[PDB]
Protein backbone atom coordinates (compact mmCIF):
# COMPACT_ATOMS: atom_id res chain seq x y z
CA UNK A 1 0.00 0.00 0.00
CA UNK A 2 1.17 3.36 -0.74
CA UNK A 3 -0.47 7.05 -0.11
CA UNK A 4 -1.61 9.32 -3.27
CA UNK A 5 -0.79 12.68 -1.25
CA UNK A 6 -2.37 15.27 -3.98
CA UNK A 7 -1.38 19.13 -3.81
CA UNK A 8 -4.35 21.06 -2.59
CA UNK A 9 -3.61 24.52 -1.67
CA UNK A 10 -0.03 26.62 -1.61
CA UNK A 11 -0.50 29.50 1.36
CA UNK A 12 1.87 32.12 0.07
CA UNK A 13 2.48 35.24 2.59
CA UNK A 14 5.64 35.26 4.49
CA UNK A 15 8.32 37.70 3.36
CA UNK A 16 11.35 35.24 3.68
CA UNK A 17 12.26 31.86 4.36
CA UNK A 18 9.54 29.79 6.40
CA UNK A 19 11.31 28.01 9.51
CA UNK A 20 8.62 25.33 10.91
CA UNK A 21 4.72 24.54 10.42
CA UNK A 22 2.88 22.61 13.18
CA UNK A 23 -1.14 21.56 13.12
CA UNK A 24 -2.88 21.95 16.42
CA UNK A 25 -3.85 19.17 18.39
CA UNK A 26 -7.36 19.29 17.30
CA UNK A 27 -6.44 19.95 13.90
CA UNK A 28 -8.12 23.24 12.85
CA UNK A 29 -4.61 24.97 12.55
CA UNK A 30 -1.63 25.19 11.17
CA UNK A 31 0.81 27.82 12.79
CA UNK A 32 4.12 28.94 10.77
CA UNK A 33 6.81 30.73 11.51
CA UNK A 34 9.48 32.55 9.47
CA UNK A 35 12.54 34.12 9.37
CA UNK A 36 10.65 37.27 8.56
CA UNK A 37 9.93 37.23 12.74
CA UNK A 38 6.39 36.46 12.18
CA UNK A 39 4.09 33.83 13.17
CA UNK A 40 1.11 33.17 10.73
CA UNK A 41 -2.05 31.09 11.22
CA UNK A 42 -3.94 29.02 8.66
CA UNK A 43 -7.09 27.21 8.52
CA UNK A 44 -5.81 23.24 8.72
CA UNK A 45 -8.22 22.17 5.64
CA UNK A 46 -8.57 25.36 3.54
CA UNK A 47 -5.28 27.10 3.88
CA UNK A 48 -7.56 29.95 4.26
CA UNK A 49 -5.08 32.68 5.91
CA UNK A 50 -6.44 33.39 9.54
CA UNK A 51 -4.33 36.22 11.18
CA UNK A 52 -0.36 37.37 11.56
CA UNK A 53 1.34 37.04 15.31
CA UNK A 54 4.33 39.33 15.81
CA UNK A 55 6.58 41.03 18.54
CA UNK A 56 9.96 38.85 17.82
CA UNK A 57 12.97 40.73 16.57
CA UNK A 58 14.57 38.56 14.71
CA UNK A 59 14.22 35.86 12.61
CA UNK A 60 11.82 32.69 14.21
CA UNK A 61 13.08 29.10 13.57
CA UNK A 62 10.51 26.99 15.54
CA UNK A 63 6.81 27.19 16.74
CA UNK A 64 4.76 24.63 18.68
CA UNK A 65 1.78 24.33 20.00
CA UNK A 66 0.03 23.55 23.73
CA UNK A 67 -1.83 20.45 23.89
CA UNK A 68 -4.95 22.30 24.36
CA UNK A 69 -4.15 24.15 20.81
CA UNK A 70 -4.58 27.62 22.99
CA UNK A 71 -1.11 28.60 23.21
CA UNK A 72 1.85 28.83 20.68
CA UNK A 73 5.55 28.98 22.01
CA UNK A 74 8.20 30.30 19.50
CA UNK A 75 12.15 30.07 19.67
CA UNK A 76 14.09 33.12 17.81
CA UNK A 77 17.47 34.55 17.06
CA UNK A 78 16.55 37.41 19.49
CA UNK A 79 17.11 34.71 21.91
CA UNK A 80 14.09 34.51 23.86
CA UNK A 81 11.26 32.22 23.34
CA UNK A 82 8.07 33.72 23.29
CA UNK A 83 4.03 32.33 24.85
CA UNK A 84 1.22 33.70 22.94
CA UNK A 85 -2.34 33.47 23.23
CA UNK A 86 -3.60 32.19 20.12
CA UNK A 87 -7.03 34.01 20.16
CA UNK A 88 -6.10 36.92 21.37
CA UNK A 89 -2.88 37.64 19.85
CA UNK A 90 -1.18 38.47 23.20
CA UNK A 91 2.37 37.79 23.90
CA UNK A 92 1.84 36.09 27.41
CA UNK A 93 5.56 35.75 28.89
CA UNK A 94 8.60 36.46 27.05
CA UNK A 95 11.34 33.94 28.47
CA UNK A 96 14.60 35.23 28.90
CA UNK A 97 17.88 33.53 29.57
CA UNK A 98 19.69 32.07 26.89
CA UNK A 99 22.47 33.61 25.35
CA UNK A 100 22.22 32.86 22.14
CA UNK A 101 20.01 32.11 19.16
CA UNK A 102 17.25 30.08 20.42
CA UNK A 103 16.31 26.74 17.66
CA UNK A 104 13.87 24.92 19.21
CA UNK A 105 11.03 24.87 21.45
CA UNK A 106 8.13 22.05 22.88
CA UNK A 107 5.47 22.02 25.34
CA UNK A 108 5.05 18.88 27.62
CA UNK A 109 2.37 16.96 26.98
CA UNK A 110 0.23 18.66 30.60
CA UNK A 111 1.68 22.45 28.73
CA UNK A 112 2.68 23.43 32.13
CA UNK A 113 6.21 23.64 30.89
CA UNK A 114 8.78 24.39 27.88
CA UNK A 115 11.60 22.82 27.13
CA UNK A 116 14.23 24.99 24.73
CA UNK A 117 17.18 24.66 22.67
CA UNK A 118 19.68 26.80 21.57
CA UNK A 119 23.12 28.10 19.99
CA UNK A 120 24.07 28.43 23.31
CA UNK A 121 24.59 24.60 23.79
CA UNK A 122 21.85 24.34 26.88
CA UNK A 123 18.35 23.30 27.31
CA UNK A 124 16.38 24.92 28.71
CA UNK A 125 12.93 23.98 31.03
CA UNK A 126 10.72 26.65 31.67
CA UNK A 127 7.39 27.37 33.87
CA UNK A 128 4.33 28.10 31.22
CA UNK A 129 2.85 30.17 33.91
CA UNK A 130 5.31 32.14 35.48
CA UNK A 131 7.56 32.11 32.37
CA UNK A 132 10.47 31.76 34.12
CA UNK A 133 13.44 29.18 33.67
CA UNK A 134 13.23 26.16 36.13
CA UNK A 135 16.34 24.75 34.87
CA UNK A 136 19.68 25.13 32.68
CA UNK A 137 20.71 22.01 31.53
CA UNK A 138 24.49 21.66 30.21
CA UNK A 139 23.60 19.36 27.65
CA UNK A 140 25.81 19.47 24.63
CA UNK A 141 29.10 21.06 23.04
CA UNK A 142 27.51 22.46 20.11
CA UNK A 143 24.27 24.07 19.20
CA UNK A 144 20.92 22.38 20.10
CA UNK A 145 19.13 21.49 16.89
CA UNK A 146 15.95 19.74 18.82
CA UNK A 147 14.53 18.86 22.18
CA UNK A 148 11.00 17.12 22.91
CA UNK A 149 9.20 15.67 25.17
CA UNK A 150 8.46 11.92 25.32
CA UNK A 151 4.50 11.02 25.93
CA UNK A 152 4.11 11.73 29.95
CA UNK A 153 6.36 14.49 30.28
CA UNK A 154 9.22 12.30 32.37
CA UNK A 155 11.66 12.69 29.53
CA UNK A 156 13.50 14.99 27.24
CA UNK A 157 15.10 14.35 24.55
CA UNK A 158 17.42 16.66 22.76
CA UNK A 159 19.74 16.24 19.61
CA UNK A 160 22.87 18.83 18.73
CA UNK A 161 25.24 19.62 16.17
CA UNK A 162 27.97 18.12 18.42
CA UNK A 163 26.75 14.27 17.29
CA UNK A 164 25.19 13.09 20.00
CA UNK A 165 21.40 12.68 21.03
CA UNK A 166 20.60 12.97 24.91
CA UNK A 167 17.93 11.79 27.08
CA UNK A 168 17.58 13.98 29.97
CA UNK A 169 14.64 13.23 33.24
CA UNK A 170 12.62 16.18 33.44
CA UNK A 171 12.55 16.23 37.24
CA UNK A 172 16.08 15.67 37.94
CA UNK A 173 18.06 16.81 35.12
CA UNK A 174 20.41 13.95 34.95
CA UNK A 175 21.80 13.02 31.86
CA UNK A 176 20.04 9.15 31.75
CA UNK A 177 21.22 8.57 28.39
CA UNK A 178 23.84 9.63 25.18
CA UNK A 179 22.53 7.87 21.95
CA UNK A 180 25.10 7.42 18.96
CA UNK A 181 25.83 5.29 16.57
CA UNK A 182 28.77 4.06 14.21
CA UNK A 183 29.50 7.70 12.41
CA UNK A 184 29.25 10.84 13.93
CA UNK A 185 27.52 13.14 11.55
CA UNK A 186 25.75 16.04 13.18
CA UNK A 187 22.33 15.46 14.92
CA UNK A 188 19.69 18.05 12.94
CA UNK A 189 16.47 16.60 14.30
CA UNK A 190 14.88 14.51 16.87
CA UNK A 191 11.17 13.59 18.21
CA UNK A 192 10.01 10.87 20.47
CA UNK A 193 7.36 8.51 18.82
CA UNK A 194 3.52 8.93 19.19
CA UNK A 195 3.30 5.87 21.60
CA UNK A 196 6.64 7.42 23.11
CA UNK A 197 8.59 3.97 22.44
CA UNK A 198 11.11 5.36 19.94
CA UNK A 199 13.19 8.53 19.34
CA UNK A 200 12.99 9.16 14.99
CA UNK A 201 16.73 11.42 14.49
CA UNK A 202 17.95 13.33 11.74
CA UNK A 203 21.28 13.54 10.89
CA UNK A 204 23.08 15.66 8.21
CA UNK A 205 24.47 12.39 6.32
CA UNK A 206 21.53 12.54 4.61
CA UNK A 207 20.04 9.93 7.48
CA UNK A 208 17.01 9.05 9.18
CA UNK A 209 17.11 6.52 11.65
CA UNK A 210 14.18 4.83 14.28
CA UNK A 211 16.12 4.13 17.44
CA UNK A 212 15.02 1.87 20.28
CA UNK A 213 16.33 4.47 23.16
CA UNK A 214 15.72 2.61 26.15
CA UNK A 215 17.64 -0.27 24.52
CA UNK A 216 20.09 1.60 23.26
CA UNK A 217 19.53 0.23 19.62
CA UNK A 218 18.82 1.59 16.16
CA UNK A 219 16.40 -0.31 14.77
CA UNK A 220 15.21 1.41 11.49
CA UNK A 221 17.15 3.51 8.92
CA UNK A 222 15.63 5.45 6.17
CA UNK A 223 17.24 7.01 3.33
CA UNK A 224 17.22 8.65 -0.62
CA UNK A 225 16.32 12.07 0.63
CA UNK A 226 19.05 15.06 0.69
CA UNK A 227 20.14 16.53 4.07
CA UNK A 228 23.49 17.18 4.21
CA UNK A 229 23.02 20.96 5.75
CA UNK A 230 19.44 22.03 7.38
CA UNK A 231 17.84 21.43 10.28
CA UNK A 232 14.98 19.44 8.50
CA UNK A 233 11.91 18.09 10.64
CA UNK A 234 10.83 14.94 10.28
CA UNK A 235 6.93 13.22 11.36
CA UNK A 236 5.59 10.17 12.05
CA UNK A 237 2.34 9.93 9.73
CA UNK A 238 -0.33 7.75 11.65
CA UNK A 239 -3.76 9.13 10.24
CA UNK A 240 -3.60 6.29 7.39
CA UNK A 241 -0.63 3.99 6.89
CA UNK A 242 1.96 4.22 9.27
CA UNK A 243 4.62 6.13 7.41
CA UNK A 244 7.64 8.27 7.76
CA UNK A 245 7.80 11.76 6.67
CA UNK A 246 10.69 14.38 6.13
CA UNK A 247 11.85 17.48 3.76
CA UNK A 248 14.64 17.38 1.37
CA UNK A 249 17.68 19.52 0.07
CA UNK A 250 16.27 18.77 -3.59
CA UNK A 251 13.17 20.40 -2.98
CA UNK A 252 10.86 17.27 -2.14
CA UNK A 253 8.79 15.95 0.61
CA UNK A 254 9.81 12.29 0.92
CA UNK A 255 7.66 9.25 2.13
CA UNK A 256 8.80 6.13 3.74
CA UNK A 257 6.68 2.80 4.69
CA UNK A 258 8.25 3.04 8.24
CA UNK A 259 8.18 -0.58 8.27
CA UNK A 260 9.82 -1.66 5.41
CA UNK A 261 11.58 1.36 4.95
CA UNK A 262 11.01 1.74 1.02
CA UNK A 263 10.00 5.30 -0.33
CA UNK A 264 6.59 5.41 -1.38
CA UNK A 265 5.68 8.81 -2.53
CA UNK A 266 7.85 12.27 -3.14
CA UNK A 267 5.94 15.36 -3.45
CA UNK A 268 7.19 17.62 -5.85
CA UNK A 269 6.82 21.26 -6.18
CA UNK A 270 8.27 23.96 -4.06
CA UNK A 271 11.46 25.61 -5.34
CA UNK A 272 13.41 25.07 -2.71
CA UNK A 273 14.43 23.68 0.10
CA UNK A 274 11.52 21.91 1.82
CA UNK A 275 12.92 22.43 5.53
CA UNK A 276 9.41 21.65 7.43
CA UNK A 277 6.62 18.70 7.05
CA UNK A 278 3.73 18.40 9.57
CA UNK A 279 1.10 15.62 9.54
CA UNK A 280 -2.68 16.49 10.97
CA UNK A 281 -3.55 15.04 14.07
CA UNK A 282 -6.65 13.02 12.24
CA UNK A 283 -6.83 13.40 8.21
CA UNK A 284 -4.48 12.51 5.89
CA UNK A 285 -3.19 15.98 5.18
CA UNK A 286 1.08 16.79 5.04
CA UNK A 287 1.51 20.77 5.88
CA UNK A 288 5.56 21.12 3.81
CA UNK A 289 7.29 24.46 3.72
CA UNK A 290 10.28 25.87 2.21
CA UNK A 291 13.72 28.15 2.24
CA UNK A 292 14.21 31.71 1.18
CA UNK A 293 13.60 31.03 -2.56
CA UNK A 294 10.32 29.80 -2.17
CA UNK A 295 8.71 31.63 1.25
CA UNK A 296 5.24 29.29 0.83
CA UNK A 297 3.50 26.59 2.35
CA UNK A 298 1.94 23.85 0.77
CA UNK A 299 -0.95 21.10 2.07
CA UNK A 300 -1.24 17.72 0.51
CA UNK A 301 -4.17 15.66 1.27
CA UNK A 302 -4.07 11.53 0.45
CA UNK A 303 -6.31 8.65 1.08
CA UNK A 304 -4.40 6.45 2.57
CA UNK B 1 16.61 35.64 9.81
CA UNK B 2 16.21 32.63 11.65
CA UNK B 3 19.87 30.56 12.24
CA UNK B 4 17.02 27.24 11.30
CA UNK B 5 16.74 28.92 7.44
CA UNK B 6 20.63 29.58 7.29
CA UNK B 7 22.00 25.55 7.98
CA UNK B 8 25.28 25.03 8.72
CA UNK B 9 27.97 26.04 6.83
Amino acid sequence: VKPNYALKFTLAGHTKAVSSVKFSPNGEWLASSSADKLIKIWGAYDGKFEKTISGHKLGISDVAWSSDSNLLVSASDDKTLKIWDVSSGKCLKTLKGHSNYVFCCNFNPQSNLIVSGSFDESVRIWDVKTGKCLKTLPAHSDPVSAVHFNRDGSLIVSSSYDGLCRIWDTASGQCLKTLIDDDNPPVSFVKFSPNGKYILAATLDNTLKLWDYSKGKCLKTYTGHKNEKYCIFANFSVTGGKWIVSGSEDNLVYIWNLQTKEIVQKLQGHTDVVISTACHPTENIIASAALENDKTIKLWKSDC
Amino acid sequence: GAARCEGFS
